């Protein structure tokens, strides 16, 4: 029950799937903690969930993870409590839980079949990374019998575009793996950018890998409009102004960070599992929804 | 009164042979659809809502299909009469019979089998009606036209026309087609007519959708002579001495009516019907309910109907339905 098996658990959950993003392995984990607490109480509970999400953010580094913490907290406390002996609480509690659990199953193919009628066909999609949300929507925009190429870069620090090719061209799609420094280069000629993000800030921004930044600027400058794929919880209220301010709990894991985040003026069109978005509204809907 | 079109889908320029042998002329696939859907559609739009088609050589074909005509709906504004007789093979016997059961009311609107038109005929028709019965039956006719420029690909090798008119009433004064004519032989007749300006032109399009009026019927029933609306016109234009009553004619600007004919003015009207030129007409707009006619209309006159698989690089530069 102590700390040790939870860090594990994430661990063990993460390593027999690779395909489940951080962020819903910890939830999973954290769930299950919530299982086998063996507390019976309300506040005390509260506190063990924070102790225990502190644990998970000083294990892996992403925004993700934490994020999905913070909303958890958030969603096992929605409406009245009902509050009758702190221990039918739990079961009501965790069953919102697992509700949760569907909701962000559900949040890929929803996002998919969402956005995959965005890619006008025959243009040159530019990813970014690894980015699972951004390989699915294109494996749905490509189940749709469509036409269109792929230019992925390589965010160099880990060899992540090298990746998102083997796993893509497995579906048969033209796949181009530019240097991720030449970025500048291929801009001419894509029209737009799909990318994924690990984390969006309450001004309608995103935080995302390496690059991602500096690409996002050049394919504002030639008008190329440019997309953005992010599910729910990774949401976040981290409100920075320069590229110093993001907090340094994430930037690590000579120096050289691994995230950083875009002004809300350069995103043009969101994707989230609420709807289509325009960077404003992520605001609008974070105050609403975090609660 | 009601708008009454006497209509032949047999037009007797029986040039798509051998093609005339599976499937009947009128019936022909222009862009997916039925060219006499394109001439339906066109009834309705200068709304006329009692049209009576007539098809002798191959009706039973055109009674299989046109059972489930974007008008053979019940809910349809257009009424339908295939008279499914076998005795003419010219127009004038048809016109005749319309007159032979007193079909048309009055007023009304012959057309040939296969006009693509988007033509609001109630200017004419209005002036028409005007110069008929504040000038009492005065008329027979009033031809409607459509201005063009010969060098295009309207009038093919074939099929062009050059006609003498008024400029006061807009009256007919001559009608003849020019196969093959380095001059032209028109009369002085015009002007012993009267000295206050003619006009003679060779920019009007084979449009044939002359406006008529059931004395039509009349004047091809008193002489059983006719047997096109061209025997109709020259007839009447040299018989101006008694009993003339000319044809009132009168040009289009902004539309597109044109009577395809072989396969020369199909291959032209189709690849401009393509261009939407004719627009409201064009298959993403699916006018006829039919449902495997959904054409999404995409990049740059790509048409493209439902799951066509397109092939990789495969480029569409333009104009492909």
């Amino acid at each position: 029950m102590d700390d040790k098996e939870l860090i594990e658990y994430f661990k063990s959950q993460m390593k027999e799937d690779p395909d489940m993003a951080s962020a819903v392995a910890a939830i999973r984990t954290l769930l299950e903690f919530l299982k086998r607490d063996k507390g019976e109480t309300i506040q005390g509970l509260r506190a063990n969930l924070t102790s225990a999400i502190e644990t998970l953010c000083g294990v892996d580094s992403s925004v993700a993870v934490s994020s999905g913490g913070e909303l958890f907290l958030r969603f096992i406390s929605l409406a009245s409590l009902e509050y009758s002996d702190y221990s039918k609480c739990k079961k009501i509690m965790i069953e919102r839980g697992e509700l949760f659990l569907r909701r962000i199953s559900l949040s890929r193919n929803k996002i998919a079949d969402l956005c995959h009628t965005f890619i006008k066909d025959g243009a040159t999609i530019l990813t970014h990374a690894y980015s699972r949300v951004v390989l699915r929507v294109l494996e749905a925009a490509v189940a749709a019998k469509k036409r269109f190429s792929v230019y992925v870069t390589e965010s160099q620090p880990d060899l992540s575009g090298k990746k998102m090719a083997k796993a893509l061209c497995h579906l048969n799609v033209p796949v181009t793996v530019v240097l991720d420094a030449a970025v500048g280069y291929i801009m001419e000629k894509a029209d737009l950018v799909i990318v994924g993000a690990e984390g969006v800030v309450e001004n309608g921004g995103i935080i995302n890998k390496i690059g991602t930044n500096q690409m996002a600027v050049c394919a504002k400058a030639q008008n190329k409009p440019f997309y953005v794929v992010a599910e729910s919880f990774k949401f976040v209220r981290l409100f920075p102004l320069n590229q110093q301010d993001v907090p340094d709990k994430f930037k690590y894991k000579e120096e050289h960070p691994w995230v950083d985040y875009t002004a809300p003026s350069l995103i043009t069109l969101l994707f989230t599992d609420l709807g289509v978005l325009t960077p404003s509204a992520v605001s609008d809907e974070l105050i609403k929804l975090y609660l | 009164p009601p708008l009454q079109a006497v209509l032949v889908a047999d037009s007797f320029d029986r040039r798509f042979f051998p093609i005339s042998k599976d499937q009947p002329r009128v019936l022909l696939p222009l862009a997916n659809v039925a060219l006499i859907d394109y001439t339906l559609e066109f009834l309705t739009a200068t709304g006329v809502q009692e049209t009576f088609v007539f098809c002798c050589w191959k009706a039973a074909q055109i009674k299989e299909h046109l059972l489930k005509s974007k008008w053979c709906r019940p809910t349809s504004l257009n009424v339908v009469r295939i008279i499914t007789s076998e005795l003419y093979r010219s127009l004038g016997d048809v016109l005749r019979d319309v007159d032979a059961k007193a079909l048309v009311r009055s007023d009304f609107l012959l057309v040939y089998g296969d006009v693509i038109s988007n033509i609001n005929i109630t200017r004419a028709l209005e002036e028409h009606r005007l110069r008929r019965k504040l000038e009492k039956n005065v008329s027979v006719m009033t031809m409607i036209f459509k201005e063009s420029s010969p060098s295009h690909p309207t009038r093919c090798h074939e099929d062009n026309v050059v006609v003498a008119v008024d400029s006061t009433t807009n009256r007919v004064l001559h009608f003849q087609k020019t196969q093959g004519l380095r001059r032209f032989a028109f009369p002085l007749s015009l002007f012993q007519g009267s000295s206050d300006g003619v006009e003679v032109r060779y920019d009007l399009l084979d449009c044939h959708i002359s406006i008529c009026s059931p004395q039509v019927a009349q004047l091809f029933t008193d002489n059983f002579d006719y047997q096109t609306r061209d025997d109709f016109v020259r007839g009447l234009l040299v018989n101006e001495e008694i009993l003339g009553n000319q044809i009132h004619m009168h040009v289009t600007a902004k539309e597109y009516g044109a009577r395809v004919s072989n396969l020369h003015m199909y291959s032209a009207v189709c690849a401009d019907v393509i261009r939407r030129w004719v627009y409201p007409l064009t298959p993403e707009a699916n006018f006829t309910d039919s449902t495997t006619q959904s054409c999404t209309h995409s990049r740059h006159n790509i048409y493209r109907g439902p799951e066509v698989s397109l092939g990789h690089g495969s480029i569409l530069e333009e104009n492909v339905l």
